[PDB]
């Protein structure tokens, strides 16, 4: 939504990939597949979690008694009383609906964004090793296989190649 | 050879909203908002709510013969009420500060019922038996309410009375009167013979001199006559004194009571359960961790906030394709 990956150049997610969020799909000649990245699924979670229990963690309540009893000649401050409820039930639900709506817009550019990162940090290792296609898929000029394979996912990706 | 990159998709058919977009389906997400009670009126910290049943506080504090069986407690997080309960003052009158009453019962550390003027040593030179009327009817008889005495002239004499008990509780004690406003003065001179009378309760902080107003009022319960109710609470050392020449409903049970500030009454038909519970509604209990609830906006303990919302569901996946 606000780094072009998700729902962009990459329109598709893979149902196929069940072990993290984000992942590879390796395409070599000992076979094909998925895997999830273990590094940035991790953080993700960790992070994500965090949040929720940021959200919740952080109201802690008096010991109130809402709700009082008067009589019908006490008609002023039983309105009195009503207006400090619907007060304070008007910001809650204004506040909290759009807590909930700022922080979903921040957590799908959260997920947009590591997926841009995986991206680029795949992209700025192999250079001229290989080319975009465009659909966040790269083409290699020289035989990847397995072992070829993990030197781009754990980052340790040598450069002696043609 | 081929090495791509992409993300996460399932079956989810969970929906959120973003501020620019609604109704966006994601693979997962949790709801903030709360809105499952267990329908219980379970209890607050670890001790129950006073249930008064068919009664409400004024009925159960006065001792109306038909609120017998409920009070054998010691203390209570709050107090429930039926919205059936109609077992109050059977005899026509005033509860003056009820509400505030109310409020200082609404939750007690300790609360014992003992006798601060037992019927047979105290009024000597008083008629303690015929103080009944159809009004608090028990059982067809003519009855009154338990916890206090309706002093009447013993064979056309009503002396001036003066009796007075000190606080020897290390707890506040409770301490409930009535003066009686007769409908005729013939019905004056019937009861407590003197034509003009006066009634005066007085402790180290309250004062009052009561004056009866004998009048003819619209029939409440047969009695034209009414019957106001007064109540104090007396320092633990301190003493109250009482002084009437006719129409002092004196006390016979007071209530030593050790009272904590911070709770309220229910007004619910639910049922008392015993289950443990941090937020209580009328409605029923409220066991969560999320910080907003669509329950009910009353609510008593440490509850999530009242929120107007239907949902609030709060996405923690990504997209859904
Ligand atoms: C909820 O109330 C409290 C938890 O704080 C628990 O209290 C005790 O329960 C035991 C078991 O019967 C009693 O012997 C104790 O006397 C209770 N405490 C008090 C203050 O009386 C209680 O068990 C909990 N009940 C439930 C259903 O969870
Ligand atoms: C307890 O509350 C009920 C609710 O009114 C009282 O019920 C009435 O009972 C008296 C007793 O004879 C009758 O005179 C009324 O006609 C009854 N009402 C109905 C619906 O029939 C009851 O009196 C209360 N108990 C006492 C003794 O105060
Ligand atoms: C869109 O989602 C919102 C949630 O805020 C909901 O109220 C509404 O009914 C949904 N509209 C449609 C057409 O699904
Ligand atoms: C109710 O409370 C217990 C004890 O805290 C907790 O373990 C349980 O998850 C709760 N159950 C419900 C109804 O969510």
């Amino acid at each position: 939504g606000l780094f072009g990956a998700i729902a962009g150049f990459i329109e598709g997610g893979w149902t196929g990939m069940v072990d993290g969020w984000y992942g590879y799909h390796h395409q070599n000649e000992q076979g094909s597949g998925y895997a999830a990245d273990l590094k940035s699924t991790q953080n993700a979670i960790d992070e994500i979690t965090n949040k929720v229990n940021s959200v919740i963690e952080k109201m802690n309540t008096q010991f109130t008694a809402v709700g009082k009893e008067f009589n019908h000649l006490e008609k002023r401050i039983e309105n009195l009383n009503k207006k400090v409820d619907d007060g304070f039930l008007d910001i809650w639900t204004y506040n909290a609906e759009l807590l909930v709506l700022l922080e979903n817009e921040r957590t799908l550019d959260y997920h947009d964004s590591n997926v841009k990162n995986l991206y680029e940090k795949v992209r700025s290792q192999l250079k001229n090793n290989a080319k975009e296609i465009g659909n966040g898929c790269f083409e290699f000029y020289h035989k990847c296989d397995n072992t070829c394979m993990e030197s781009v996912k754990n980052g340790t990706y040598d450069y002696p190649k043609y | 050879d081929t090495l791509c990159i992409g993300y996460h998709a399932n079956n989810s058919t969970d929906t959120v909203d973003t501020v620019l977009e609604k109704n966006v389906t994601v693979t997962h997400s949790v709801n903030l908002l709360e809105d499952k009670h267990n329908g219980k009126l379970c209890k607050l910290r670890g001790v129950a709510p006073l249930h008064l049943g068919k009664c409400n506080i004024a009925g159960w504090i006065l001792g109306n013969p038909e609120c017998e069986s409920l009070s054998t407690a010691s203390s209570w997080s709050y107090i429930v009420e039926t919205p059936s309960s109609d077992n109050g003052t059977c005899y026509p009158g005033d509860f003056i500060d009820y509400e505030e009453l109310r409020e200082q019962l609404s939750s007690v550390s300790s609360f014992e019922r003992f006798e601060i003027f037992p019927k047979t040593s105290s009024w000597p030179n008083h008629d303690s038996n015929k103080g009944v009327t159809a009004a608090c009817p028990h059982a067809g008889a003519k009855s009154f309410y338990k916890n206090l005495i309706w002093l009447v002239k013993k064979g056309n004499s009503y002396p001036k009375l003066s009796k007075s008990y000190i606080n020897d509780k290390g707890k506040e004690v409770l301490v409930l009167w009535g003066i009686h406003h007769p409908s005729t003065s013939a019905d004056q001179q019937s009861l407590y013979q003197n034509a003009d009378t006066y009634v005066f309760v007085g402790s180290s902080r309250y004062s009052k001199k009561f004056k009866p107003e004998i009048a003819i009022r619209p029939k409440v319960r047969d009695q034209e006559g009414r019957m106001n109710y007064y109540w104090t609470l007396v320092e633990p050392g301190d003493k109250i004194t009482f002084e009437a020449t006719g129409n002092l409903v004196v006390p016979r049970y007071a209530f030593a009571m050790e009272r904590n500030a911070g709770s309220g009454i229910i007004i619910s038909d639910t049922p008392v359960h015993d289950c443990n519970t941090t937020c209580q509604t009328p409605k029923g209990a409220i066991n969560t961790s999320l910080p907003f609830q669509n329950i009910h906006p009353i609510t008593i303990g440490k509850c999530p906030k009242y929120v107007k919302s239907t949902k609030l569901r709060l996405a923690t996946g990504l997209r859904n394709i």
